[PDB]
């Protein structure tokens, strides 16, 4: 093992899912979660 | 106005009954020695009713005075004893920051509204149950259950004189909904009527109706629990809500078991939500952000992910007006018919909502078995 080619395999072959897209929500949280001193909430209004 | 009362404790109410000189004290002579506290109250004062002296005695602004150096509260049912006193606020009493009940003060009713024939043959043909004490109507989409900003819309509110057919005084609604919400809707014909049923409709453990809805896509798990934080904060014209899956003072509770009764893949689905709480558009929020399924025609909430392409067969998403698909379906009462079982009273499903289900291939009236009757 001159390489470290274990831990590069090992992180490829887990790309069953992307953070980018949703396979089944219709609803996204980057348009209405925000974080405030208390924690996160969802902020319902223009 | 009522404009000067202030919150107060037990504490401030005692200060201010013993501060406050505008009080009547009869004396309990000799004719009226042994007579009953509610018959001297009716004899004394002909313009009160009974419920106001009740009340009064009840909640302690009547009291009297046995020479003892101490205030002394009975019940309606005591008897007076001889040459005591009986105290009794007069009217100048209730000028103060203390609200006096509400059988003390006098209402005026001012203005009555007219309604027209047809208004009046489509408040009838909305009723679904009468009782002795209650009626449930079927409010449709797009009438608001109250007077809004603008006047000249109509309004349950200003259809109730309808629906007194027998009685005296109009109902009066015991729940509201929104201007999207089609279903039944509880009002009470008496006003102990109307008192005993508050206590219905405030945060309850078990629920006691159902909402029907469709929704924009399935969720990832059948049947579950919704629990969300609601704070409320004024805008320019509009509220502000901020939901929190942390309670915090100035937030209020929204919790109701939903279960996804059919749905197609994952498209569209059937929920029916079981609210615990009364919080302001609670099954669209929770519909929209919980679940992550817009309500199909929810523009307030996921505007452009309320109307999908892929009902575009059935429905055009481009009008952008079609009814919500949310409908209070199904709502038990107290009252219990002649089998035994509490009466619940259930509302058809609107005409979007049946082509919806008559499209999917779903039977339209079926049965909540999750509300036991």
């Amino acid at each position: 093992d001159p390489v470290f080619m274990r831990n590069v395999k090992r992180v490829l072959a887990s790309y069953k899912e992307s953070m980018d897209h949703s396979s089944r929500k219709g609803m996204s949280r980057e348009a209405f979660v925000d974080i405030n001193e208390k924690g996160a909430a969802w902020y319902l209004g223009h | 106005s009522h404009a000067r009362y202030r919150p107060l404790s037990l504490r401030a109410r005692q200060t201010l009954s013993e501060k406050s000189d505008d009080l009547q004290y009869h004396v309990v002579t000799q004719e009226w020695f042994g007579e009953r506290v509610d018959s001297f109250l009716t004899c004394h004062y002909p313009q009160w009713d009974y419920e106001t002296i009740k009340r009064l005695v009840q909640q302690g602004h009547i009291y009297r005075y046995r020479k003892n150096g101490k205030k002394k509260f009975t019940r309606l049912t005591d008897r007076l004893e001889f040459d005591e006193l009986l105290v009794v606020p007069t009217r100048a009493f209730w000028e103060k920051q203390l609200a006096p009940p509400s059988g003390v003060l006098e209402e005026t009713d001012g203005p009555k509204f007219k309604l027209s024939a047809t208004a009046r043959e489509m408040a009838h043909n909305m009723v679904l149950f009468k009782n002795e004490h209650v009626i449930v109507i079927n409010k449709p989409h797009g009438l608001p259950m109250m007077p809004t900003d603008d006047p000249q819309e109509m309004s349950i509110a200003a259809m109730l004189p309808a629906w007194k057919f027998t009685n005296v005084a109009k109902p009066v609604v015991c729940h509201n909904l929104d201007r999207e919400t089609s279903g039944c809707v509880v009002l009470a014909r008496t006003r102990n009527a109307h008192r005993m049923l508050g206590r219905m409709f405030v945060k309850r453990v078990v629920p006691n109706s159902v909402y029907w809805s469709f929704c924009v896509g399935k969720p990832t798990v059948n049947y579950g629990r919704v629990r969300m934080h609601f704070d409320i904060t004024r805008g320019n014209k509009g509220d502000i809500i901020v939901a929190r899956p942390s309670p915090t003072k100035t937030s209020k509770v929204a919790i109701a078991e939903f279960v996804v009764n059919a749905s197609a893949l994952e498209f569209g689905s059937f929920i029916s939500f079981y609210p615990l709480t009364t919080r302001r558009h609670q099954e669209r929020i929770m519909a929209a952000h919980a679940l992550r399924c817009p309500v199909l025609g929810d523009a307030k909430y996921g505007g452009d992910a309320a109307f999908p392409s892929s009902l575009s067969l059935f429905w055009d998403p481009e009008n952008k007006g079609l009814p919500l698909h949310l409908h209070h379906r199904k709502i038990q009462l107290p009252y219990k018919n002649t089998a035994g079982e509490f009466i619940c009273v259930t509302a058809p499903l609107p005409t979007q909502m049946e082509k919806t289900f008559k499209k999917l291939g779903w039977p339209c009236e079926v049965d909540d078995p999750l509300i036991p009757g």
